[PDB]
């Protein structure tokens, strides 16, 4: 709930899951997704689109029910003279399936000749270079994107709250819920204590 | 395994690399424009070393891949300008001679040697204001008898070596290549070779013939109030009485014909100092110009990096109206923006070169710009136009709204025109079908000089004063032709200037005439014409034409209805006795 | 209960209905029926008699 009323984000948007049923919702496990990618690069990033770069990098599930958190960073990791810190894969054989990356290197093949482990004729290295740098347009600036996915396990939802507190009210008939249990009556002082572990 | 998936691998591998290298090149070139300092002239020859060594290099490669394979109808054409030759198509040895004279012309072009004086502004204010016959005279002689005589060495070994180029690219004639840019290759059902561009162009010129007898009447009747007894009512101008060294553009000689003395051309100069204008209100109003038409506005990035002001002396720089595409979603514009009326209509002019860029900036960097580079030179035309009509100055916040327009009014605007859109028409059909004998083979080198000459009387209608042999040089002093650029560019631009202008003035309830349309208060127009500018390269400029007037070739009805008040005028002002010129005429 | 008027959803924060702020969507979505569709995606007349 803090999140969206800091006015501080881009574009904050959500899948599947309601952006404010979640404050009252438990959860199993929350991961996050932290990638530095470009401006236009942000459209693509969605349950149910393709590309070059939702399909060679990393791939979004169908069922996707989470949120997408992306803003706008330019005095955090820009410099001039070209940006040659982050890369990405351009082509390669096959796609790729959800929660599923690829950090090892392959020469890509498009047409019927070897490579021998070496480009050059029909033989590329598929890991171009962001071109971040703070003279460019928007689109050309980095863009620190977080996906936060929301899975159910078998595990019991650990990952419940925020609870809201009211204040404590006595020598008054009103409903109390205390630990679930739910009584209506005057909360009256008592004359005994109990033992510190029931 | 195929072709098709292999193809757009490597064009996709150089965009990657070519967008980096053209980044740093116009960078560094931008410095220079800006510090005048011995630290941006190594930093600028370095850059463009890199990019003119990796497009070549990246040429060589891309021959191996097939080019009749691609059956895509998109391929193909972005691999016409990829694997094209340019000077280094022969031996190594004539490649190196042919580079040299490129940079002999050029200098002494540059360099007038009449003493010493340059040309502009040495020469420019002499051939304009003088108001003499024995001084302007000297100062065209001693051009050619001069600059031409240097340049006639040059100029015999340009056309040999020009001819060998185009031929090794399966052409005929060097020609061929600078009307190669409209031909469309490939299998399609609107296709346009070379033998259709040869006729269009002919039969819009008959249309104009007595459009142009009638304006150059009306310069030649003028003149004879000053020269009584060298200027024949039923003769023609002589080569000095032009306004210009070479007699392109007549916009010099409009201060001696003003048709109607009453309501003359009104200066915005002095209205725009009343509202305290910083050099920086006139880019401002064109940005909410473009918003009624239908067009988006800019970037953020384009107001805080380009520079529109004058930096004075603290930091002494060039200035020219030329725009830049550094790419990259990157857009900045060079020229000195001072409060002068001729600064408003040009800050239009350039204006639509940034958003021109922008229509193709998801495309990659062998998708940019149009199927030929007279299409941005008709668009930022079209909209300087509109902001010099008096109806346009009604809806501003300068100028008086009691200023109406009238028939007094259209005449002097129409002949300011008809000047320099129009004026200079007839000299480029001129311009280039004399070099195309002299890249084909019918004239010997000893018969070009004396051509030059035949084509005046019969098409522009200029003599003479001085007869000059073949030793001089005339057509090779120019900057088009010295500095090696297609001049024919230009005829396309007049001819497209009025056929786009009739499509955007259709939609926003305008008939008739085109002289009190209004792009603005329309939202439909913008949206047209945005569908043109879009289709870069992959599209041919036969499909983008229709998309916006509708034929799929040149038309020349909507240039002669923009002239109707001038036409109807001319008529009756020229029946002094003769309308036209005799092809035999000299004044000595 | 007939609703003949068109509102606009609102969710969590910004809220909308005049400011038109961030996360105020449109629900009133429209269906798309084409002849060049499938069988279940043809229109049905539903009358229901009370």
């Amino acid at each position: 709930s803090v999140l969206y009323n800091s006015a501080s984000f881009s574009t904050f948007k959500c899948y599947g899951v309601s952006p404010t049923k979640l404050n009252d919702l438990c959860f199993t496990n929350v991961y996050a997704d932290s990638f530095v990618i470009r401006g236009d690069e942000v459209r693509q990033i969605a349950p149910g689109q393709t590309g070059k770069i939702a399909d060679y990098n990393y791939k979004l599930p169908d069922d996707f029910t989470g949120c997408v958190i992306a803003w706008n960073s330019n005095n955090l990791d820009s410099k001039v003279g070209g940006n040659y810190n982050y890369l990405y894969r351009l082509f390669r054989k096959s796609n790729l399936k959800p929660f599923e990356r690829d950090i090892s290197t392959e020469i890509y093949q498009a047409g019927s000749t070897p490579c021998n482990g070496v480009e050059g004729f029909n033989c590329y290295f598929p890991l171009q270079s962001y071109g971040f740098q703070p003279t460019n347009g928007v689109g050309y600036q980095p863009y620190r994107v977080v996906v936060l996915s929301f899975e159910l396990l078998h595990a019991p939802a650990t990952v419940c709250g925020p609870k809201k507190s009211t204040n404590l009210v006595k020598n008054k008939c009103v409903n109390f819920n205390f630990n679930g249990l739910t009584g209506t009556g005057v909360l009256t002082e008592s004359n005994k204590k109990f033992l510190p572990f029931q | 395994s195929t072709i098709e998936e292999q193809a757009k691998t490597f064009l996709d591998k150089f965009n990657h690399e070519a967008e980096d290298l053209f980044y740093q090149s116009s960078l560094a070139s931008w410095n220079y424009n800006t510090n005048i300092t011995e630290e941006n002239v190594q930093n600028m020859n370095n850059a463009g070393d890199k990019w003119s060594a990796f497009l070549k290099e990246q040429s060589t490669l891309a021959q191996m891949y097939p080019l009749q394979e691609i059956q895509n109808l998109t391929v193909k054409l972005q691999l016409q300008a990829l694997q094209q030759n340019g000077s280094s198509v022969l031996s190594e040895d004539k490649s190196k001679r042919l580079n040299t004279i490129l940079n002999t012309m050029s200098t002494i072009y540059s360099t007038g040697k009449v003493c010493c004086l340059l040309l502009e502004p040495g020469l420019n204010e002499i051939m304009a204001n003088s108001l003499d016959y024995n001084e302007r005279l000297w100062a065209w002689e001693s051009w050619r008898s001069e600059v031409g005589k240097q340049l006639r060495p040059l100029y015999e070994e340009y056309v040999v070596l020009k001819n060998e180029m185009a031929r090794a690219n399966h052409y005929e004639d060097y020609g061929d290549y600078w009307r190669g840019d409209y031909e469309v290759n490939g299998v399609d059902g609107y296709d346009y070779s070379r033998g259709q561009l040869i006729e269009d162009v002919e039969h819009t010129f008959e249309e104009i013939k007595p459009l142009y007898e009638h304006l150059h009447a009306y310069v030649r009747a003028k003149l004879m109030n000053a020269y009584p007894s060298y200027i024949s009512p039923i003769g023609c101008l002589p080569a000095h009485l032009l306004g210009d060294m070479w007699g392109r553009f007549w916009t010099n000689l409009y201060s001696l014909t003003v048709p109607f003395g009453q309501k003359p051309n009104i200066d915005v100069t002095d209205a725009m100092v009343d509202q305290a204008w910083d050099a920086q209100r006139i880019f401002k109003e064109a940005e909410k110009f473009f918003v009624s038409v239908g067009l988006p506005n800019m970037t953020q990035g384009f107001w805080e990096n380009s520079m529109l002001t004058d930096p004075g002396n603290v930091q002494k720089a060039v200035c020219h109206p030329t725009a830049w595409d550094l790419g990259k979603g990157d857009f900045r514009i060079l020229m000195c923006t001072k409060v002068t009326m001729d600064d408003f209509l040009t800050a239009h002019h350039e204006m639509g070169h940034i958003q021109y860029d922008m229509a193709y900036a998801a495309q990659p960097f062998l998708l940019r710009n149009g199927a030929n580079e007279g299409f941005h030179e008709a668009v930022g035309e079209i909209m300087s136009l509109s902001a010099a009509t008096p109806k346009h100055l009604k809806s501003i916040g300068l100028l008086s709204p009691d200023f109406q327009e009238d028939n007094e009014t259209e005449i002097n605007f129409l002949l300011k025109q008809a000047l320099t859109i129009v004026g200079t028409l007839p000299f480029t059909y001129m311009l280039e079908k004399w070099r195309w004998m002299v890249f084909k083979g019918e004239i010997p080198k000893d018969q070009w000089m004396k051509k030059w000459w035949e084509m005046k009387r019969e098409i522009v209608g200029v003599v003479e004063p001085v007869p000059h042999d073949e030793t001089y040089c005339d057509p090779a002093s120019l900057f088009h032709v010295s500095n090696d650029y297609s001049f024919i560019r230009y005829y396309t631009r007049t001819l497209y200037q009025f056929q786009f202008q009739e499509a955007l003035c259709q939609a926003a309830k305008h008939e008739g005439p085109l002289h009190k349309c209004d792009i603005s208060n329309s939202t439909e127009a913008g949206q047209k014409l945005f569908n043109m500018l879009r289709l870069g390269k992959s599209e041919p400029w036969t499909l983008a034409l229709e998309n916006v007037v509708g034929a799929k070739n040149m038309n020349v009805r909507p240039l002669l209805n923009y002239f109707e008040p001038l036409f109807t005028w001319l008529k009756d002002q020229n029946k002094n006795s003769f309308v036209g010129w005799s092809t035999d005429w000299s004044p000595y």
